[PDB]
RNA sequence: UCUGGUUUCUCUUCAGAUCGCAUAAAUCUUUCGCCUUUUACUAAAGAUUUCCGUGGAGAGGAACAACUCU
RNA sequence: AAGGUAUGUAUCAAGCUUACAAG
């Protein structure tokens, strides 16, 4: 039902050789979702490394902007849930056999065929982005996706290979932690990694902390960037622009809006293009 | 410059020694 | 066709609304795949350079519109000084012996190319897993 | 004195010839014959194919190719 | 050879199917 001419494919799942040689079939497995006959093509990623074919057929990567064999977002490097729920919108599609799946499939091809360039309806929400997921986009990605899984015979200590076993051996799995949108068992464990990171201790007070030392200023920030970054949190009692150090001060009048601007810029503030500068102010009469 | 003189020549025509060696203009 | 006509830039705050990805050129959503007409023996050597030593030269076109160096692990290239594996080399270290019998006479002692070289707690947590 | 090549393997189109010194099966269109209906069928004609094979041609080697036709 | 000993449901394994994506 289905050809192709190159494969989706995000980066950790070619390998580290810039050179690699890649065989293709004409109607290859199915789609492991909707039993779709696509091209699988298969190649070696490393020398150390098991083959890694081809999962998913192209129109079933092309709806979620999802790569080709490992499941994760072509833009990051995450899981599928992890960019819905960090878009706060989901593309629904059904579960069943036919009873709209096919159906769907079908039809999201048939308005698919003019562009094959980009994601089908994630591309209004692909560009708002950056803020909430730049945080967990992990880069020089390793490489133990491309590891030949582990042999048996080594788990029961027969394998007569010896040394040229290629799979593995001495990695016991462990049987307490190991489809396409929910649920997930490693991605609710890092949605609680992302939601209990490390930061600085709340002192114990009443919200007096409504100074912070935000500096870092150089020459990106200015006056009127931060005092409109907060107007739009609220109304300031002073403002300063200290710029023997290239700070900046700012309070609110009943804390809570500034306290999501320490919930903000935990490091975290990235506007015009900086990491900025941030310790706990003084709130002390000091 | 001082042995890269002659390796260079090495490696080109022992490159060159496989390039177009083995009559590329074994089949049945 | 002119130079100047393709080489002038685009006016513009180069649009920042977007991402890094979708910004970037493409064809086929991942990246502009365009055909190709290497050399096979050269594709082939440099190729098993990088799979045995992990160094090789980099492919491009216009990258920095001039790119002349290696990639991969860059020091081990200049700590053989950049030989490749069709080479006999400056030095034949490290290598290991295997023992030879190749009369065809003897019976269950006649190894050729097949020869076996001279070379030749866990199981609790293993049936506790299992 | 110089000129200097049969085998065997793969591709490359052309076949007009008893391409085959013999001879399969199918589809269609009609008439038969058995028939109750349908495939299995019958046995003649017409026109089409498939299949088991062949002929002359370009190329690549390798096989003593250096014995020697020339 | 079909044309007759109906078919249509509800629980219970081998046959066949991939030996894969995976913190
Ligand atoms: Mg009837
Ligand atoms: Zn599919
Ligand atoms: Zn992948
Ligand atoms: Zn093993």
């Amino acid at each position: 039902w289905e050809d192709a001419d190159f494969p989706i494919l995000c980066q950790t799942c070619l390998g580290e050789n810039p050179y690699i040689r890649m065989t293709k079939e004409k109607y290859g497995k199915e789609c492991k979702i909707c039993a779709r006959p696509f091209t699988v093509f298969r190649w070696c990623p490393g020398v150390r490394m098991r083959f890694k074919k081809t999962e998913v057929c192209q129109t079933c990567s092309k709806l979620k902007n999802v790569c080709q064999t490992c499941l994760l977002d072509l833009e990051y490097g995450l899981p599928i849930q992890v960019r819905d729920a960090g878009l706060s919108f989901k593309d629904d599609m059904p579960k069943s056999d036919v009873n709209k799946e096919y159906y769907t499939q079908n039809m999201e091809r048939e308005i698919s065929n003019s562009d094959g360039t980009r994601p089908v309806g994630m591309l209004g929400k692909a560009t708002s982005t950056s803020d909430m997921l730049l945080k967990l986009a992990r880069t020089t990605p390793y490489y133990k996706r491309n590891r030949p899984h582990i042999c048996s015979f080594w788990v029961k200590g027969e394998c007569k290979r010896g040394e040229e076993c290629p799979y593995r051996h001495e990695k016991p799995t462990d049987p307490d932690d190991p489809r396409y949108y929910g649920i997930n068992d490693p991605v609710a464990d890092k949605l609680l990694k992302r939601a209990s990171t490390m930061p600085r201790l709340d002192p114990p007070e009443d919200k007096t902390i409504t100074t912070l030392y935000v500096g870092g200023l150089g020459d990106t920030i200015t006056e009127t960037d931060l005092r409109n970054h907060f107007y739009q949190f609220g109304e300031i009692r002073t403002i300063t622009v200290v710029q023997r150090q290239q700070c900046a001060f700012i309070q609110f009048a009943t804390r809570q809006a500034a306290e999501v601007a320490a919930e903000k810029s935990f490091n975290k503030l990235i506007v015009n293009g900086r990491r900025l500068n941030v310790k706990w102010g003084r709130s002390q009469a000091a | 410059s001082e042995e890269k003189l002659q390796e260079k020549a090495r490696k080109w025509q022992q490159l060159q020694a496989k390039r177009y060696a083995e009559k590329r203009k074994v089949d049945a | 066709p002119t130079y100047e006509t393709m080489f002038a830039p685009e006016f513009g705050p180069e649009n920042p609304f977007r991402t890094q990805q979708m910004a970037a050129p493409r064809n086929m959503l991942s990246g502009y795949a365009e055909p190709a007409h290497i050399n096979d023996f050269m594709f082939e050597q440099q190729r098993r350079t990088f799979a045995t030593y992990g160094y090789a030269l980099d492919p491009s076109l216009d990258n920095h519109q001039v790119s002349a160096k290696y990639i991969g692990s860059v020091e081990e290239a200049e700590k053989n000084q950049g030989l490749t594996v069709f080479e006999t080399g400056q030095k034949k270290t490290e290598k290991r012996k295997k023992f030879k019998e190749n009369d065809a006479s003897n019976i269950d002692g006649f190894l050729g190319p097949w020869a076996k070289y001279v070379d030749e707690e866990e199981q609790k947590e293993l049936d506790e897993i299992t």
